[PDB]
RNA sequence: UCUGGUGACUAUAGCAAGGAGGUCACACCUGUUCCCAUGCCGAACACAGAAGUUAAGCUCCUUAGCGUCGAUGGUAGUCGAACUUACGUUCCGCUAGAGUAGAACGUUGCCAGGC
RNA sequence: CUGGGGCGGUCGCCUCCUAAAAGGUAACGGAGGCGCUCAAAGGUUCCCUCAGAAUGGUUGGAAAUCAUUCAUAGAGUGUAAAGGCAUAAGGGAGCUUGACUGCGAGACCUACAAGUCGAGCAGGGUCGAAAGACGGACUUAGUGAUCCGGUGGUUCCGCAUGGAAGGGCCAUCGCUCAACGGAUAAAAGCUACCCCGGGGAUAACAGGCUUAUCUCCCCCAAGAGUUCACAUCGACGGGGAGGUUUGGCACCUCGAUGUCGGCUCAUCGCAUCCUGGGGCUGUAGUCGGUCCCAAGGGUUGGGCUGUUCGCCCAUUAAAGCGGUA
RNA sequence: AAUAGCUCACUAGUCGAGUGACACUGCGCCGAAAAUGUACCGGGGCUAAACAUAUUACCGAAGCUGUGGAUUGUCCUUUGGA
RNA sequence: UAUUGGAGGUAGAGCACUGUUUGGACGAGGGGCCGGUUACCGAAUUCAGACAAACUCCGAAUGCCAAUUAAUUUAACUUGGGAGUCAGAACAUGGGUGAUAAGGUCCGUGUUCGAAAGGGAAACAGCCCAGACCACCAGCUAAGGUCCCAAAAUA
RNA sequence: ACAAGUAGUCAGAGCCCGUUAAUGGGUGAUGGCGUGCCUUUUGUAGAAUGAACCGGCGAGUUACGAUUUGAUGCAAGGUUAA
């Protein structure tokens, strides 16, 4: 879950990020599941970082799904050069989340450890984020 | 201003002004453009014709009207009662 | 059957559309007013720059 | 409404399946001598003929598997307004896409023999 | 042209996106092409339908050709891209030259010059049995006014007349102007010896905005540290404050705002170097480390470099960090 | 350094009413350090003189009315009023 | 403006195409070996998920073009004489560029300032309200307000 | 002679005077409002430029020709130049 293995366009328009999570917004795979209530970017390594966090805290336990794929880069201009003369290069690969848009589900480990976990991947990620439950009923 | 960074994508063409040019209910001298498009966004139908860059233009005097022709395709009429 | 209408608001500071709307309502002056048979032409106009002007049933 | 031409409609018209039927119309069929016939077959195309047979094409009837169509309610979006600097809020029209109920195994014009 | 010049890149045309569902729309914005090619890859008449896939096989690099049911065109369309295309605009085949001459009601585009599309009407054709179709290639790039000069037609001009030399008109060619509306279609450089006219329309200094970089703070807590996340230190990540650095922007100042170090004189903040009060500790006290409160005062003399800085030699309780053009 | 283990698994009984958790919210708290002088309400000051939801007044412009006056335009002639 | 008729593919959605992607079925190719077995790995085929300026089976709001036509308004075009303008600015909103930086830069769409006085925002070209013909020691209000500075509720 | 001043305006007591007699002249305690003018600019109280102060002088004119408007002759004609 770290970068797309080729795009088409590789410097492209970056992305709206105003409004709801078209979708993607329910537990699927997993049991129990973590959204987020605001909108930021995710960079193709916060992910790494708590995917990280998660699974070694499990102690190679229940299984996880990552429900975000950072799919769209991002560029930098280079160190202190004036404005113009073209676009950037790529620094990173991002994929924009929505508040509602679930991000990781886990299964096969107590509701406990699986909220333990999601916290921990929570303070790795850089937007405000929610426990959630398969919705039922 | 910076120095040597250029880029390799600074060119374009003109645009056509293409696109309709009359509407559903005026009346159309014979000869007047309805519709410049490429390829064929709009068949001719009754009493229009296709110009050899697929240009639409009223065979006769009358009103325009445009309509479907099946399913996703669209043609272009003119009747003649004024 | 007849309403009147009068321009509460001021028309400074709106878009030419709303501008023309009460030109052709035939309204000059802030806190102006005219008189005019309902009609839903008219109250086409008069939804569209609600927010400007005012109603009655006069 | 049969039957065959012909053409009008957004596949509500189509595909697949099962089942009939050949009412003299329809295809199948016998052959190449005959015009013709094919870069390369009587395959087709053309042609002379009608002894075989509905088996298939065709026709009619079923069935929603399959295809298409598809509301109401809503939600997203947004025109205008009023707040506002919030990855905003409120009000008022308009109002999707997706999905769900459902429609649907066509309607139809002129002509010629039918009954 | 240029987020100041310079250097680099670019300059005309076509296609796409940015472009906000008519049209139009900019940046040294994101992607590519053109300066041609076709006597069939043109016209017309008649025919035909594709890529791939398996049920597969003489070859079988796999799939060459061949076979059979599905193949919505996933293929082809001379080329870039986008619109189109089974009416086929795709593929054959037969005739053929309309890749005609004279024109054009009408519209599109548009400052102009140009550019674009045309029903129809004559002349004379070619194809087709005829109806009809044909003024080039499925559409959109393949180019360059005007003066000058050359070649062929036609004289209708041609100085007192006849004829000619020269012109005119009609074809067409020939520069090559690519800085592609083309300053004569002849031409590069240094000025720190510079000068004049201008500009904060435009750079160097600082002022201003921003805070990428920069200094500091934090949050989560894998971990190291016997054991132990949290004495101390804290990875991967995440959130901030400040306006002291390197920058970005070009807003005041070019009818002048002296710019670096040092000297004299300071003044203010506290994220405190010493001194005062504390919590601690992997603190027995001296020791040190950490954090908190604290800005009252204090916070050296030299060697080396113009140096700020930094290193070094001696001390001190300490030899603090910054603002102040 | 073996360990020394009372107390919230647990309630009669000290005695007698209550007591874990969960959501979804309205308003605050901490995070929060900068340079001449308060100095991130304009000042005083405010526990409403803040905030929310209603309701009723009033102030507030060279806006708009009232009276008088220019100067042009369009109408009626009301050759005057509009 | 009300009512009809229409071109177009943005917002939003969607994955049917070009791609970009996360899990799970399911048989199989070079190949672990002796053509091989099994793991797999390159895909075929499915089921559930998602992403897109240069993807679209779909598809608004609004804008635009025009009408047999209505209703309210008062411009509009043609020709001629005279010009000035080619340094824009900030706010709001849709986008590019930059760093979802700038009182940045380049476009679109309003408004205002420019060329606009007056009231509010302490002061403060661009914000809010509102366009000053000239009196008046008259009246009503908009934005903002009503304890004092300072007109109005210690409602 | 307790005061914070782009020097005015507006409101006004007190004190002197009496005309181009008219709802009068001089000064002004105290209150309200209020950052010169030009140029140049997107924007200037500007710390952008220009002027110490007074006075005088100091910048779209004339000739010929073209075009257009008004005016006046008179009109299928009008008109002269040397
Ligand atoms: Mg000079
Ligand atoms: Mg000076
Ligand atoms: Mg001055
Ligand atoms: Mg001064
Ligand atoms: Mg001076």
């Amino acid at each position: 879950m770290l970068l797309p293995k080729r795009v088409k366009y590789r410097r492209q328009h970056r992305p709206k990020t105003t409004g709801r999570s078209k979708g993607g917004n329910y537990v699927t795979f997993g049991e129990f599941g973590l959204q987020a209530t605001t909108t930021s970017w995710i960079t193709s390594r916060q992910i790494e970082s708590a995917r990280i966090a998660m699974t070694r805290y499990m102690k190679r336990g229940g299984k996880v799904w990552i429900k975000i794929f950072p799919h769209t880069p991002y560029t930098k201009k280079p160190l202190e050069v004036r404005m113009g003369a073209g676009k950037g290069a790529v620094e990173g690969w991002i994929a924009v989340v929505k508040p509602g848009r679930i991000l990781f589900e886990v299964a096969g480990v107590s509701e406990e450890v699986a909220r333990e976990a999601l916290r921990l991947a929570s303070h790795k990620l850089p937007v405000k984020t929610k426990f959630v439950k398969r919705e039922e009923l | 201003k910076k120095g040597v960074s250029s880029t390799k994508n600074g060119r374009d063409s003109e645009s056509k002004r293409l696109g309709a040019k009359r509407a559903d209910g005026q009346f159309v001298t014979g000869g007047s453009i309805l519709y410049r498009q490429r390829g064929t966004k709009i068949y001719p139908g009754e009493n229009v014709g296709r110009g050899g860059d697929d240009t639409l233009f009223a065979k006769i005097d009358g009103v325009v009207k445009f309509e479907r022709k099946g399913r996703d395709k669209k043609q272009v009429s003119v009747y003649a009662v004024a | 059957a007849k309403l009147q209408i009068t321009l509460t608001r001021s028309v400074i500071g709106r878009p030419e559309t709303q501008r023309k709307t009460v030109e052709a309502l035939g309204l000059k002056k802030t806190n102006s007013s005219v008189v005019v048979e309902d009609n839903p032409a008219i109250r086409g106009q008069i939804n569209k720059v609600k927010h400007l002007v005012t109603v009655e049933e006069k």
